[PDB]
């Protein structure tokens, strides 16, 4: 449980505390923005059913209904466990008796630290597995419809590149509201000069994509992504949302904890591209 | 608590 | 601060004290010296051979020598615990989704701590150095061997009960055995239609009893009363909270006990 | 002080 | 169950208590736990070793290892007495004739006591495993035989002080002498100067010391300060009957005292 | 408080 009992700091500290947390954890995120969420289960859930795998199976219209339209699946299902992720955050112990009877305001900036490392962890999960959990990322699943970019440096070589991809992604029968999801150096060196038909190319990809071209500065050097955003082919689990709680007592000082449980669930691995 | 969602729903 | 609440707690303890008193021997053969407090950790120790043959004399009185302790002197009462561990989310999930509350990790440290205390009673610590009633200091051997005849398991056991009255200490024995003969002890057919472990049982009026903690082929015979053998309890087998850490939850399952064999002249063994 | 819980398991 | 009215308890008591305080000296280098009472009977003899540097830094976060102890060992705390008698007549006479009442045989047991007592401080008995100044292990031995030159003699003390200091212990020190070289040491020779025991007074700080309890050629050196010795006191001088015999009047006078060396790295000796 | 002290501390 948290803390709020026996604890140093008092009720407005703790709301600045957390309303800290919120908003750099809410500038910081990338992911969270590209994949609508199932909402909060609650603290004690471990583990979310993982619905197994894909089918082309397309609805039917006829006079009366006889085409038995079955949405089946016979295998398994393979629930899965819901991960934690955490960075440590310490103040100091006489720094609040300061702020007792000396300079009222108390800094609070690890918090701001802790955070942003918590959530450029988030978005380091989403966009990879890791191999000790065995989980499951954008850029690390299988069957993922990969094409070769290859032209840049180029008047606008990514707008090619990237409507090959879309191609690639409607010949497997999978189209909707596009999003695009790219590393530094190719985020600005496509923000570049306009492709002498128009504009910046930026304005071109988005009237594109039609759902906003997005910067991660924690994927790789030179890779990007494409989904189709809508759920039930991606989604995103929470079992609580970003928090912090006191953790204990060590030496003299206040040692607190963030906290927040997530997983993603690629459940249609045909919403993917890479290089 | 158990349903706070306090940072989430970033409109995607 | 508890983390849980007085249901749990309840269930936890009442776990922990079935596994106890399912798996101990020892303390059915003892008589405890009444709970002490927690604080008194240490205790008097013995008397033994002070013998004084005793006295007549008409009208009036001689001048024999009272009985007391051989050489006035204490011991250290030692602690042995045993430590589990839980999670937060486990307990929060049992408070509302889905509740039984595994206690397993519970039963598993009493098991353990239960065995380690009837090992310090049967066989003591050679590292810290107390008294193990297979290893006690004037334990009147009797050769327990030569069974696996009809007869034979009756023949060591009375052999016994004559070497305790000889040395004038007899009453209400009893006898406890290495598991595989005790269990072999089923060589029923003596001479007519009764068991062998129960005319020895008839014998000893206090029960041959099963201890696995003794090693192969060893077993005894003593006498169930106090002024013998005693048990010096400071607290029993409780289960204690250690405090958070990592929001984790650890605990620790408790117990402060210490044998003392006041009269070293109630043993059999090999 | 302290009641006993295990019990005595009798003599 | 006791004649003597609360003025001659008085009057004892104090008798007691001043020649106790006039004779003892031991217990002029050594801080006293306090009184425990009478109904204890052993104490923590607690630890053997331990340095733990420690360190200062600007947040407050070093890990130094602190100190509880190495072993604990729970001796327990003996019992001094002598005892005397008062020939009822007096305690009579001294009711109507010669009021204040004659104790000159209070004062003989109580001097009696203090020796034994000192000498149980500065020397062990090894019959109940009471370890002593001279006799403890441990103790920083040097050899110092160089006397009856009075060029010289404080080299013995100075290599103690510096050897002392080798193991980590600054403070206070302290004398302790036999009185064959106590007088030894205050002689005046050619080349006069001054005399010594002002030296080593001012050298040691705290007091060099006469006993007449040690051998012929003892000599040691301590640090006086707590955290490194001690003295475990249950009761203090008092006294007590012992029933009543021929009309006569016999009493005890009695104390529970232990020394325990928490620091066992303090002495030096020959 | 038991039986208080009556000789001892001299000094230290």
């Amino acid at each position: 449980f948290l803390g709020h009992a026996e604890n140093p700091l008092r009720e407005e500290e703790w709301a600045r505390l957390n309303e800290t947390v919120i908003q750099v954890a809410r500038r910081s995120l990338v992911g969270r923005r590209i994949l609508d969420i199932y909402g909060p289960l609650g603290a004690g859930v471990q583990t979310v059913p993982y619905d197994e795998f894909q089918g082309v199976s397309p609805g039917a219209v006829d006079i009366v209904g006889e085409q038995e339209t079955a949405m089946v699946f016979t295998d398994a299902r393979k629930f899965k466990t819901i991960p934690i992720i955490y960075k440590d955050f310490l103040l100091h112990w006489r720094d609040i008796e300061a702020a007792r009877t000396h300079n009222m305001p108390l800094d609070v900036s690890a918090a701001a630290g802790a955070a942003a490392l918590c959530a450029q962890q988030e978005d380091e999960l989403i966009f990879y597995g890791d191999a000790r959990l065995g989980y499951e990322g954008l850029m690390t699943a299988n069957g993922r419809l990969t094409v070769p970019l290859g032209d840049w440096t180029s008047p606008g070589g990514g707008f090619q590149a990237i409507v090959e991809a879309t191609r690639k992604l409607n010949e497997q029968g999978h189209f909707g509201p596009y999003a695009v999801v790219l590393s530094p150096r190719l985020y600005s060196q496509l923000h570049r000069i306009y492709e002498k038909t128009g504009v910046l190319e930026i304005e071109t990809i988005r009237q594109l994509a039609s759902d906003g071209v997005y910067q991660s500065n924690r994927l790789r050097g030179e890779s990007g992504v494409v989904v189709s955003t809508g759920r039930e082919n991606m989604d995103l689990a929470v079992s609580m949302d970003m928090v912090a709680a006191y953790l204990g007592a060590s030496r003299m000082n206040h040692p607190f904890r963030v906290l927040e449980a997530l997983l993603l669930r690629i459940k249609h691995p045909d919403a993917i591209c890479t290089l | 608590e158990s349903h706070p969602l306090t940072v989430g729903s970033l409109r995607r």
